[PDB]
């Protein structure tokens, strides 16, 4: 059901520790989203998406 | 309580403090066999 | 935008300056038009853009009006970036567990 | 010439001087005896002297 | 997940978080976002028994 | 609707729709900017985030001002034409000659300040009653001397033209442009339009405070939101996000009450003297065991007596501290006895005033035993509970011992204590004062707390210290910036609510601006609870003193508002009476004259083209009668009503019909009317003054006394 193993190329071998390979390939990019304005002032950032 | 207000620590408050086991470090271990240095390029090594 | 278009169009094939961005090595089109271009806007402190351009280009040298108000965002920059990891570190920890 | 001024002094139930000064010298010093002499010289002592 | 049942609203999340990834200019295969959606919707609530 | 007003109109529509495509083209290229700086942007994280929330920022604005476009138009006496909206649309390639005014720019101004008698150079004013992106019709104002040929659904213009003028525009201008800005009464007489004049007040008094009063908000009090309608016509901002409407009845957030009281009952409950009842109700609650309380301690049985608790009350009197918070006097007071009594005689003749160590600790266990203890809880709560607004009145007015207690009077006796009425409404709002909470804390919530700020600072402490960086210069690191308590706050819910609905839902919101309409129905407690909800006493009063039908509605302005603002409201009145003919003036004279001896009217000077008619009802044909008579009426052209008690079922009732004014009016039966408790002759006055053009008149026998 996985499939492929990204890093490879080859069907994924009984042990992988997908779970924390997706963690990471999902967190590390994290710093090019935007995010909320980091000053304290203002009002709630809620009403522009 | 015995001397001041302290209570006395149970068996069981060796498993639940803050301090005592069942717990993880958030900060890691310092590692034997292990050094450090400036890198420069090298040009001339293979991949491996 | 215009004055991009403009010097996009203008640089020769074989120009190294352009030839470093093209052949995707290094760079990107927006750092040579404010090398060679116009630097554009920039933002105050609170993050709002500046009416009043800075019209000048790193080659011809700002004034001193135009490198004091381009500060603002160096030095927000700085500390932007170090903010930015943390949201970045709360999600990875939230999928890690 | 302002409304919220006004209101506030509707609503402040503390009249004359002493007594409006025994209750300062009460908040600023609530386990000390409610003396006159302290109460009047305190204020004074404390930012206008 | 009311209207639809369990498939439809893990199809429904990873459709919505690769569009805000791929719209932010990152590529992240849809697996990835798919082990992590998996581990959220593993329990059943029981209402009689 | 003349074939020249559709040309208008449909002209108006092209106009808007033209506006609207520009819109829409602004809208597609400010999108496809937005996705293009998000995916590809190219410069510094801190450009692309400013580059991204200002196209963001204009998207969000272009939708907003997607409802409603256009408000209306201005004409100069210099003949160019200036378009008022939510946005200002410039034409880049015509030297920014602008298509579309913004509301709050200068050019504008005149819309809101400009008035008949002190123009700002503008002849005519236009506003479009918009609906979408569709204008239902639009309503023309001559600021000037009255034409005579423009189109209103009011048609005050065309009433005007049919010096006089010149004064009652001079008026009008001076009630307007006041420079007060605390309490203002307006007070017309029938037909004088009094209505126009506090809503144009109203729009010129926002506009000029606007910068002031965007966060505190505008409160609208009336039996119809007609003025919140207003408000949203010409300022929709501030009337979708910043109004709150409420009706006498829906004072107390979540109570949507509609039952009315009798006047024996309302009369008495809408007076200030409740305040004393309520006191002393509450205070009944502080009752005392009729027999001993046995509390029954573990190990040594243990009474309550009378003694004790009337001990305890006169303590937590004392306090002065409202009811729930005198609980906490009360109930300690009671354990301290409590816990005396059981130790001098647990610890028998051995422990009394021996050292802390063994009488203090006596102490503490026999009070940590209470504090779990079912049955001294059980007590406790037996006299002196815990009360809430409902359970009181609800148990004051159930019971008939009570009453004679707090000194009521026997006429607000009812059966059910639950169907609460509009003169309830009050009451339940103030008992919130006298009662107050038991110092309401949260332990889940702090839980919660704890955990995400404790999870913040693991997050924190797993990122990389600069004791051991690799780069290859020292630099900001997050945790030199920000701390677990603030980055734990970041990732919370954050809601976030409109001002309409988030002040509407709090009792304690203190209001920027209190608009009141048909003023002479409220009670000294609705004037009390309003005047507590604004303390900047900024109001706009509107109503008529001869036209209240609720028996305890204020006597005079002088009786209501002189407790609160003495020597400082300011009182118009407006004279002269147009909008209604000469004959029914005289006819809403003789009525009035069975009010005061004086009764100074508001002078007439119109008359209708025809007089009005009267007839006898015979043999019970009411019935064939309204259905020819609204047939006839309403084919013909114009709006017209029946008027009458809802016996007739093809009648409106007089509490309905106050504010509304209709081309022909048929009063049915008069005489129920005159019968309809103390104020049937000012309603019979209201229901006869709505006419505008053309009266009839039903009635059985003969006509009432007065006619
Ligand atoms: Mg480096």
């Amino acid at each position: 059901c996985y499939g492929r193993s990204m890093a490879t190329g080859k069907l994924v071998d009984i042990g992988e520790a997908v779970g924390i390979v997706a963690a990471q390939s999902i967190g590390e990019p994290g710093t090019q989203l935007t995010m909320r304005t980091f000053h304290q002032g203002g009002v709630t950032g809620g009403a522009d998406i | 309580t015995g001397p001041g207000n302290r209570p006395l620590k149970s068996l069981s408050d060796l498993l639940k403090g803050k301090q005592g086991r069942f717990r993880q470090n958030l900060l890691g271990k310092r590692v034997d066999y292990s050094g450090r240095s400036v890198i420069v390029v090298g040009p001339q090594l293979k991949l491996h | 935008e215009e004055v991009g278009k403009a010097l996009e169009e203008f640089y020769p094939a074989d120009n190294p300056i352009i030839t470093i961005v093209k052949s995707g090595a290094t760079g990107n089109l927006t750092q040579t038009r404010t090398l060679a271009g116009m630097k554009g806007l920039v933002t105050n402190p609170k993050g709002e853009f500046i009416p009043r351009p800075i019209k000048s280009s790193f080659r011809e040298g700002l004034t001193v009006l135009e490198y004091f108000i381009n500060t603002h965002g160096a030095r927000k920059g700085l500390a932007d970036t170090a903010l930015r990891t943390a949201d970045s570190g709360y999600l990875t920890r939230r999928l890690v567990d | 010439f302002s409304e919220i001024m006004m209101g506030t002094l509707e609503k402040d139930t503390t009249s004359g001087t002493d007594e409006a000064l025994l209750d300062i010298y009460r908040k600023l010093r609530p386990g000390e005896p409610p003396t006159k002499e302290s109460a009047q010289t305190l204020l004074e002592n404390l930012f206008f002297k | 997940l009311r209207v639809q049942g369990p498939r439809e609203v893990q199809i429904h999340l990873v459709k919505e978080v690769q569009e805000v990834y791929r719209a932010q200019g990152v590529s992240i295969h849809d697996k990835h976002i798919e082990v992590i959606v998996r581990q959220m919707l593993r329990r059943v609530t029981i209402i009689d028994s | 609707s003349g074939r020249d007003y559709e040309d208008e109109l449909q002209s108006e529509r092209d106009y808007v729709a033209g506006l609207y495509a520009r819109l829409d083209a602004e809208r597609a290229q400010s999108q496809r900017r937005y996705a293009a700086a998000l995916r590809e942007h190219g410069g510094t994280a801190v450009e692309r985030d400013a580059e991204v929330r200002a196209l963001a920022k204009d998207i969000a604005r272009l939708n907003v001002a997607d409802n409603g476009l256009c408000f209306g138009r201005l004409d100069t006496l210099d003949d160019a034409r200036l378009y008022i909206g939510r946005l200002g649309i410039f034409d880049r390639d015509n030297d920014f000659e602008p298509l579309l005014l913004d509301w709050r720019a200068p050019m504008a101004r005149p819309f809101y300040v400009a008035t008949a008698a002190n123009p700002e150079n503008m002849r005519r004013r236009r506003q479009f009653h918009t609906l979408g992106r569709k204008v239902v019709d639009f309503t023309d104002e001559i600021l000037g001397r009255p034409t005579g040929a423009e189109h209103d659904a009011t048609n005050d213009a065309a009433l005007l033209a049919a010096d006089i003028v010149a004064t009652i525009q001079a008026e009008q201008d001076q009630v307007i442009r006041l420079d007060h800005t605390g309490v203002l009464v307006i007070e017309g007489g029938p037909g004088t339009g009094k209505t126009v004049v506090a809503l144009h007040r109203v729009a010129y008094l926002l506009y000029t405070y606007r910068k002031q009063m965007e966060r505190h908000g505008v409160l609208v009090v009336g039996p119809t939101p007609a003025f919140l309608d207003h408000i949203g016509r010409v300022l929709p901002s501030l009337g979708e996000s910043d109004a709150v409407f409420m009706t006498p009845g829906d004072f107390v957030p979540g109570l949507h009450v509609t039952a009315e009281d009798t006047p024996e009952a309302a009369e008495v409950k809408g007076s200030l003297k409740i305040l004393d009842v309520l006191k002393a109700a509450v205070a009944d609650r502080q009752e005392l065991p009729s027999e001993p309380i046995p509390i029954d301690l573990s190990d040594v049985t243990m009474r309550i007596d009378a003694e004790t608790a009337k001990w305890a009350r006169d303590e937590a009197r004392k306090t002065g501290l409202p009811h729930n918070e005198a609980r906490a006097e009360f109930v300690d007071v009671v354990t301290y006895v409590v816990t005396e009594r059981a130790v001098a005689r647990i610890g028998r003749g051995w422990l009394t005033r021996d050292d802390k160590h063994a009488w203090e600790k006596m102490r503490a266990d026999v009070v940590g035993e209470l504090e779990d203890h079912e049955q001294f809880n059980a007590a406790l709560d037996a006299l002196w509970p815990i009360l809430t607004p409902e359970d009181v009145l609800a148990q004051l007015y159930t019971s008939h011992e009570r009453l004679r207690a707090a000194g009521a009077p026997e006429c607000l006796w009812r059966a059910d204590g639950e169907a609460w009425t509009v003169s309830d409404v009050p009451l339940l709002d103030e008992l919130v004062d006298l009662l107050g909470r038991n110092k309401a804390a949260d332990e889940a919530a702090e839980r919660e707390r704890r955990e995400e700020e404790a999870y913040a600072a693991g997050v924190l402490d797993l990122m990389v210290d600069r004791e051991d960086l690799m780069d290859d210069e020292d630099h900001l690191l997050a945790q030199d910036l920000i701390d677990a308590e603030e980055l734990a706050d970041r990732f919370k819910e954050q809601d976030n609510r409109e001002l309409s609905e988030r002040a509407a839902a709090d009792r304690e919101w203190t209001y920027g601006h209190v608009v009141v309409d048909e003023a002479q129905e409220l009670s000294e407690m609705d004037w009390r609870l309003l005047m507590r909800r604004c303390p900047r006493r900024s109001f706009t009063i509107v109503g008529d003193l001869a036209q209240r039908r609720s028996p305890a509605g204020a006597r005079s302005w002088g009786a209501m508002l002189d407790s609160y603002v003495p020597g400082r409201w300011v009182y118009k009145s407006l004279s002269v009476n147009y909008r209604t003919p000469a004959e029914i003036m005289a006819v809403a004279a003789a009525v009035l004259a069975e009010f005061a001896p004086d009764a100074t009217p508001p002078d007439s000077v119109r008359a209708c083209g025809v007089a009005p008619w009267a007839r006898q009802v015979t043999d019970d044909d009411i019935a064939s009668a309204i259905a020819e008579f609204v047939s006839e009426e309403a084919g013909r052209e114009g709006t017209s009503v029946v008027i009458g008690p809802p016996d007739v079922p093809g009648t409106v009732p007089p509490s309905e019909t106050k504010g509304l004014e209709f081309d022909a009016v048929l009063v049915v039966e008069p005489e129920r009317i005159l019968a309809d408790g103390p104020r049937g002759a000012a309603e019979l006055y209201v229901a006869l003054t709505r006419a505008t053009q053309r009266l009839g008149v039903l009635y059985r026998d003969a006509l009432p006394q007065a006619l």
